[PDB]
């Protein structure tokens, strides 16, 4: 009783709709990297500059 | 239960975003049901409807749809008197549930023979216990009765139809006149007891 | 049940790529942080060595 636009309309939006999800999920994903990547070099490089002084 | 109505060919399995809801649908808005669902709720697949099983007053029927919406297809179901059962098809839970079943009947059936052969021939045993048992009740009571020597003419009667007045008749005279008025539920010439058979 | 189904299955491919992609660079990211950080405080030591022997 519907015609073969107005449900293929709807697949094409439930298609569309995950695909958008899971590209909102990488952006996510590289702003977190960013984030880790920053978090992980100053944690180490103060660490072993820390070391180092002491050495010194 | 949907053990015996559910297939695993009616699911779509380990999907990133699909649920399947199960409907129940009035059998008067059946083919309603066919239509409705569709506009039930939003990121609907087209298509994907299908009947699963029928019965005489509603047919249960499936659906996919996205997970976020479970909760307004079971709405609006609601709203046009459907009973929709979240069911997720489990297929290690219904075969354990079929082999409990089939197990239990077999234990059940296995244990069955043995359980009335032996239980027939205990009882028969018991039977026979209570014969003796019932013969040495009658035996002391008739040593109580009677006193010494223990030669006492016993018989166990059959009984003819209607025949209890004349037996009672017969006996009462044949011992009554022996002994003494001191001997029914109570007093009675001989010994008796009846048999329930 | 096969438009649903080959629907879901290209909304699944990609969302799982996306996330998946957005995984990888996190991981890369992270260890170009280490490598980067890594060669920064080796030039400081170096910097500080100099120092050291200098003074001493």
């Amino acid at each position: 009783a519907l015609s073969d636009a107005d449900v293929q309309k709807q697949i094409k939006h439930m298609m569309a709709f995950i695909e958008q999800e899971a590209n909102e999920k990488a952006e996510e994903i590289d702003a977190k990297a960013e984030e880790e990547f920053n978090i992980e070099k100053g944690r180490l490089v103060q660490t072993q500059r820390l070391k180092i002084m002491e050495y010194y | 239960s949907l053990a015996e109505i559910v297939k695993k060919d009616d699911f779509v399995l380990d999907s990133e975003y699909l649920v399947t809801l199960l409907v129940v649908v009035p059998k008067l808005n059946h083919n309603d049901w066919i239509k409705q669902y569709e506009t039930l709720a939003e990121m609907v697949v087209p298509r994907s409807s299908n009947v699963l099983s029928e019965d005489q007053d509603s047919y249960l029927c499936n659906v996919t749809l996205f997970k976020k919406a479970v909760d307004d297809f079971r709405h609006k179901a609601r709203e046009n008197k459907f009973i929709v059962r979240d069911f997720q098809y489990n297929e290690e839970e219904m075969r354990a549930d079929k082999e409990e079943m089939n197990r239990l009947s077999t234990d059940k059936k296995k244990q069955f023979g043995p359980l009335v052969r032996w239980l027939k021939v205990n009882f028969s045993e018991a039977f026979i216990a209570w014969i003796h048992i019932k013969a040495l009740r009658v035996f002391v009571e008739s040593v109580l009765r009677y006193g010494l020597p223990v030669n006492f003419q016993a018989m166990l009667l059959q009984p003819n139809k209607k025949s209890v007045k004349k037996l009672r008749e017969v006996l009462h005279e044949l011992y009554k006149h022996l002994d003494s008025s001191a001997a029914q539920q109570e007093y009675y010439p001989y010994v008796y007891y009846k048999i329930d058979c | 049940q096969s438009q649903g189904i080959q629907q879901l299955l290209q909304a699944e491919k990609r969302a799982a790529e996306k996330v998946a992609d957005a995984r990888k660079r996190k991981a890369r990211r992270l260890k170009q942080a280490k490598e980067e950080a890594q060669m920064e405080v080796e030039q400081y030591r170096r910097e500080r060595e100099q120092e050291f022997q200098s003074k001493q």
